[PDB]
């Protein structure tokens, strides 16, 4: 379940001199195309002096070893960042960049706070961007963890998450012809091939209403627009 | 690097003093009015022009 | 209304784990030129149980109706958000970036932050740009709001709001021809066009110690620099 | 000495209709070759009834006033900062800007957060930028601070100043050519020249590993890597 404690760690940032801080973010998880994090503290979120709840922590700055409620610590990355649930050494929390984490205490006595900017990073797996839920498109995998505890660790899991598709995806046919009439919003990939034993191989990365012709001989094209696998059109305008 | 120094202006809460001028190497002054924009503060001047 | 109390309104997203909260926000106006923007929304600031006050506010918590005085309540749009008045039912705050605009509590055991979407952008009247007046430069038209309480409502006017100016423009007169060494610290719109039959009409923004020389007909030119009031000459010894 | 008390000064933007605020830094003090800031604020950090203390502040307003204990007042540029010495009046920190300094409270009645951000600009003396000589790299005498306590002001102090550098500078010699296979780990400037009757003055920034060819008179050359005073190679296979 829970093997963990609350206690001080070296954090190399704090909000004195005094860096005798918990709170010091050991690891951090953030391999997802998702906004959450998995957070491994020094301090101990999930035991408060009463033990288990889903926001309080406990901690011990070197200066006082008691617990408060998430409102005297508040993660930041500037604004405020509101935890969901905590496992032990683990804590979960929705602070969307999730690389750059800094928990503080408006606690009582002295500011410890400790900032981590961990070597982990939310990437897409694919050629074009969807490391973070946008609105534009629709879901692709990531990757976020369990809000209940299931081991001290938070077990990664796969979950459903936003996904980029580019703005405005219309396609018109024509003859011998495929014109992609593109009206993104962002940098989105514009990838095509052809599916027959026609060629048109065509890499470019396009930014603002633009057209892309390909030739079609009968044989079939697929595009892929802002990080899709294969759509496909054949034997005809394509 | 220069540093600003600023006495402290004089302010007339509802009045006015003209500029007298003080030996400085970038002595400037201007008289301000207003101060405080009308409805803009708790225990401001009453007079906010 | 101003005098009456906070209510639970949809939005059933929040950071945390309880997300039963106020907040929907009826209107909203970040519209400006200013920096400043205006609510109308339940967690109202600006009342507490006196009624309307300066420096109180009063919210449901998700399940507690009742006041504070502002402490670790803040009011956010993407970046923190430090209040300038407070009006009842409105809330009159210095938000820099806009856009979304978040209000929320990040209290303890039930930590609730609803966030809406709108656009609220803050833009050029002129072409110099406005997203939070300082104190500091020329003083120029802006939409904004009163920012002391009435009790009358909040709604849009127009005042002043301060945007940054520049160091000296050196202006050198020769014979139909006027270079104007251009020495900003901070990026200003530079228009000119000729005030003669001729032209000058180049607009550019520019940064650092350069120097523009451009036609005079006889006539002198307008140059308009920073969107500060024009600087303009008529001469033919211009 | 340490006879300085809390008092108010005019804020650009603080909380509350009257930015007449506690915790607003009248001046501050980058007159250094290093990254280090020396801070005068009207409202006093570093003292608490021991005389100079890391973790206490006062304040007060008329509005929202009080004294604490440094902890629900967080000092930010977005990220904690560390002082390090009072001497009454004077703060000193190390910051990054050592120019720009957020300081707010979120306790009290109202939450204030004043924000200087006032010119006194400055570099270090060589070419890179430090909040702070770090251990990585070469050292360049410099400007800074006292940082001892002693408590009037901390008076600039000739003490060295250090520039971080990539990790490998590999050279590779030719006959009349040194090609620099350089791999960046941060962004380095690269200036050079040969030695000799030839010369090849190219700054330039790179980041990520690239190879740059020069010529070399057979004379030497010369190329700092990181911002260095001249790393050099004489008459050999230069």
């Amino acid at each position: 379940y829970k093997l963990a404690r609350p206690y001080i760690a070296d954090c190399p940032n704090c909000g004195h001199s005094r860096c005798d801080s918990p709170i010091a973010i050991e690891e951090v998880r953030g391999d997802a195309h998702a906004g959450v994090i998995r957070i491994q503290t020094s301090a101990m979120f999930g035991l408060k002096t009463d033990g288990v709840d889903l926001a309080y922590m406990s901690f011990m700055n070197g200066k006082t070893q008691k617990s408060i409620k998430i409102d005297n610590l508040h993660v930041r990355t500037s604004a405020p960042c509101s935890l969901v649930s905590h496992h032990g050494y683990y804590i979960l929390a929705q602070c969307p960049p999730g690389d750059t984490v800094t928990v503080g205490f408006h606690d009582g006595p002295n500011r410890h706070t400790c900032t981590v900017a961990h070597k982990v990073e939310f990437r897409p797996v694919g050629r074009e961007k969807y490391r973070h839920p946008p609105e534009h498109g629709v879901e692709l995998p990531c990757n976020r963890y369990t809000h209940k505890r299931a081991d001290v660790p938070f077990v990664p899991v796969k979950a459903k998450c936003i996904a980029t598709l580019a703005p405005e995806p219309l396609v018109e046919h024509k003859h011998r012809t495929l014109i992609l009439h593109l009206h993104p919003d962002h940098p989105t990939l514009l990838t095509t091939r052809s599916l027959g034993s026609d060629a048109n191989p065509t890499r470019q990365w396009i930014e603002r209403p633009t057209t892309v012709n390909f030739t079609v001989t009968g044989e079939g094209l697929e595009y892929t627009w802002g990080n899709h696998p294969p759509k496909r059109v054949w034997a005809q305008e394509s | 690097k220069y540093k600003t120094k600023v006495p402290s202006p004089v302010v007339k809460c509802c009045g006015a003093t003209q500029c007298t001028s003080k030996p400085h190497p970038d002595y400037q002054c201007q008289v301000f009015t207003g101060v405080y924009p009308f409805m803009w503060g708790g225990a401001y001047c009453f007079c906010d022009t």
